[PDB]
RNA sequence: AUUGAAAUC
RNA sequence: UAGUA
RNA sequence: UGAAUACGUUCCCGGGCCUUGUACACACCGCCCGUCACGCCAUGGGAGCGGGCUCUACCCGAAGUCGCCGGGAGCCUACGGGCAGGCGCCGAGGGUAGGGCCCGUGACUGGGGCGAAGUCGUAACAAGGUAGCUGUACCGGAAGGUGCGGCUGGAUCUUUCU
RNA sequence: UGUGGACCCGCCCCUUGGGGUGUGUCCAAAGGGCUUUGCCCGCUUCCGGAUGGGCCCGCGUCCCAUCAGCUAGUUGGUGGGGUAAUGGCCCACCAAGGCGACGACGGGUAGCCGGUCUGAGAGGAUGGCCGGCCACAGGGGCACUGAGACACGGGCCCCACUCCUACGGGAGGCAGCAGUUAGGAAUCUUCCGCAAUGGGCGCAAGCCUGACGGAGCGACGCCGCUUGGAGGAAGAAGCCCUUCGGGGUGUAAACUCCUGAACCCGGGACGAAACCCCCGACGAGGGGACUGACGGUACCGGGGUAAUAGCGCCGGCCAACUCCGUGCCAGCAGCCGCGGUAAUACGGAGGGCGCGAGCGUUACCCGGAUUCACUGGGCGUAAAGGGCGUGUAGGCGGCCUGGGGCGUCCCAUGUGAAAGACCACGGCUCAACCGUGGGGGAGCGUGGGAUACGCUCAGGCUAGACGGUGGGAGAGGGUGGUGGAAUUCCCGGAGUAGCGGUGAAAUGCGCAGAUACCGGGAGGAACGCCGAUGGCGAAGGCAGCCACCUGGUCCACCCGUGACGCUGAGGCGCGAAAGCGUGGGGAGCAAACCGGAUUAGAUACCCGGGUAGUCCACGCCCUAAACGAUGCGCGCUAGGUCUCUGGGUCUCCUGGGGGCCGAAGCUAACGCGU
């Protein structure tokens, strides 16, 4: 464009918008569940997969991710949620952190271990 | 009509010099001759003289070249490889003496118009003064 | 059973 | 008919 | 012991070289479009009940500053004036009526996105089997079909589906 | 009493209400203590100083134009009110103004800065802590006191709320420090001390100070430090692999020496010398006394124990691989992608890589992202040229001279507080932290100076543009008129059994005599050959022939004017086909529709019919593969060849168009290439 142009016109700054919303920024938020359910994912994948519906104090009503091998989680559990999606499950954009609340940690869990929240076990100790 | 005379006449040039033209005229300006005694000068044109042709002026560039290169593409190098317009009526430029920038670790040159006068960067920058940077070569 | 399946006996 | 070069 | 027949290469099948077009490369047993059916998701229109901001007009108007009175109608007086008190203008806000806007809910309702193997066909891609796209207009379960004009970003001197 | 000051008036200087002077008027005061006749703390009026403020102006300061028009104290005036003071700040009256695309009005969002984070930089993002300014003190008004307030812990009234209540009426305001509760993913002790610094009052002694100075809690951040040091096998066991010899964890451990975080005892701060007293003179100077929260902490000396390691990761990006388990399951996944019985990708173990009192995760900001491109990008086919013009504001402007010095440049000077950043040196054992010093700097103000470029003013010039005269080609547009071919229909002659249509048929039409043939007539629409790879137009678009009205354009002469130029947001005009309104027209064709076929079906392709429509007048509609998918103008940069139209010396040259091939160059390529 012209310099006169964009003496005229300016530039514009895009700034596309956020993948969460948990709103306030809030870098995890505190839910209910109100749904526990299972899904066939997409794609070329194939498994069932386990997330729930959650109920938020931001107001708000989203499906969240259950990761681990097996879970606790019924219907009026609370919980709380950290974002990150899914990917095979559209539309699955938040995941539910483990070890806080009624969403216990995950038992008999040795390697990847603070995600997760299982705590250090003391039987090599 | 014509909208940048000075652009324009680093254009002529440029365009000749790319296929290697003994010569080119340009229409004839005090402010054109000011520029080309510098290119003059710092040896990049062999030089310019007046003449008037179909009655009116003009200035005839001397182009200057390198020797004959060696293997396929036997063509010249470029004495002037790189003439570009800075301060275009579009967007006037001007530096101060401190801003005047060094054109290629001064293998190159500015050509730059002072309350002095026309002036290379080295000339304004003893001389201590700024003004609208013209143009650059190298 | 067939091919890892879906379908199908 | 889905995954699969 | 011992035939018949081959003009010919249009057609069926398999193959060879050149070239073209291609949205195919799992390579045409390829790709691919739309309705309908199922499931998650967000969204649009929406009469009426409700929540607020705002505008104009008319009326009521606290506190207070200011203005007038301040009397044979009260208190002080050196008679000059002061104070109480009273009236008024403005004025936070409020009420009545009328428009403009936002929030929610909202039965009925329009489509849209996404979802390993559901249904009907076969629109498009090879001249895709009626060249295709297109603005418009009418029509049809569905892709679409036809009309008028345009474009080349088309090859060429009997029948669907994987 | 009037040093003096205030006010009216006059005059002088000076220039907005600044200083001076002269009559007239008006205005002061407070006392207290003693080391009581001589000092101290105060009082009054005035001029000045320092400090702190009020007000005004230039520039700068986010998002939406899907907010384009706003405005009655509105804009100005005159006179008043009001204030410390200007001012529509407020009031009375007069005028009719003021603001807006350079974005007013409206909506959304937001305290602003020094600076902070990030980036090579330009820039982006940000404004917590510390410093500056601002605004608020449950929500809304308001005034009083006073040097100062329209006052967080002052006042009045309305509102909501909480408590008291004899129901008449009252009380209150942590966004001070703590703490409680609620919301939340989440944020501390109802701590010590006025010892220091600082503030208030006081002559002083002192009193007050949740400012402050400290301790507490929280890996929340930064820095320092610890979990040992040196020996120690061809290498214990255990576990992991294994091709059954072997390989690994691994100098790792066990074990021997050595030092000695923690912990015990001893000692023990700086931070604090002033105000005060005495001497001197309540001055200068000299002397003395009191006082430490942190704290029995820091630090010093002695003793002294081998004394904590976790978290993430190992398919590619990216540093690190084997074995079981599992079988599109369970599960992983930042992107690309792993899992369907041999998975370096899942879960586990061994091993390995990376960090280490941390390691990961999620959220957010800058980066990479030249992915909003100012530095620093683009639009033939990738997203991207407006369907075409006309020309409004706006941007941009040929050659020569002179004036002005607005842009621009240079010199000096003022400002740019502190902290921070940066360089040095220094103080805590280092560092983090801290201190002292130094160095720059845009930007803006003031004075001076330069004049090349840009601007402006005043002249000039003719190469750009426009014009003059002469000549040219053209489906460029509008209006009327006219011509021949063909189709359909009507009339006549003649003539007879079919025509038509298809792949094949059938619907259809035909003895009320069609088709084929000849003659006459009516009506509509479109113009064969010329016709082109051609011409015109800004596009859309334009095609028989004639006449009139009219636009554009090209050449030659080189005659005129003198830069009159280019582009163009908005505006306005034009804008194929389809479509809409009113009214005509209606041959042929033909969406829809009615039939016949075909087909698994066939709302289609083929056949037979057929309404709107196509044609005209007027008014709408304003779209398109409105395509060269290429905006306008100008300068420059090899040629060959075909062609339309001018001019000239006419094998060639010279203009203006239309095409192809192709120099240089360009392009991701295809291509583009006067």
């Amino acid at each position: 464009p012209t310099i006169n142009q964009l003496v005229r016109k300016g530039r514009e700054k895009v700034r596309k918008k956020s993948k969460v919303p948990a709103l306030k920024g809030a870098p995890f938020r505190r839910g209910v569940c109100t749904v526990v359910r299972t899904v066939t994912p997409k794609k070329p994948n194939s498994a069932l997969r386990k997330v729930a519906k959650v109920r938020l104090t931001s107001g708000y009503e989203v499906t969240a991710y259950i990761p681990g091998e097996g879970h606790n989680l019924q219907e009026h559990s609370v919980v709380l949620i950290r974002g990150g999606r899914v990917k095979d499950l559209p539309g699955v954009r938040y995941h539910i952190v483990r070890g806080v609340y009624d969403a216990a940690g995950v038992k008999d869990r040795k390697k990847s271990r603070s995600k997760y929240g299982t705590k250090k076990p003391k039987e090599a100790a | 009509m014509l909208t940048d005379p000075i652009a324009d006449m680093l254009t002529r040039i440029r365009n000749a010099t790319r296929v290697y033209k003994e010569s080119t005229d340009v229409p004839a300006s005090r402010f054109k001759e000011e520029i080309l005694r510098i290119l003059a000068r710092e040896g990049f044109i062999k030089g310019y003289e007046r003449v008037d042709v179909d009655g009116k002026p003009y200035l005839r560039v001397y182009l200057k070249y390198g020797p004959r290169r060696q293997g396929p593409d036997p063509r010249p190098e470029q004495v002037i490889h790189h003439i570009r317009r800075i301060s275009k009526p579009g967007r006037r430029v001007y530096v101060g003496v401190k801003e005047i920038p060094r054109v290629r670790r001064g293998l190159g040159i500015a050509i730059l118009s002072t309350s002095k006068g026309v002036l290379t960067d080295r000339e304004a920058r003893k001389l201590g003064v700024g003004g609208e940077l013209i143009c650059e070569v190298w």
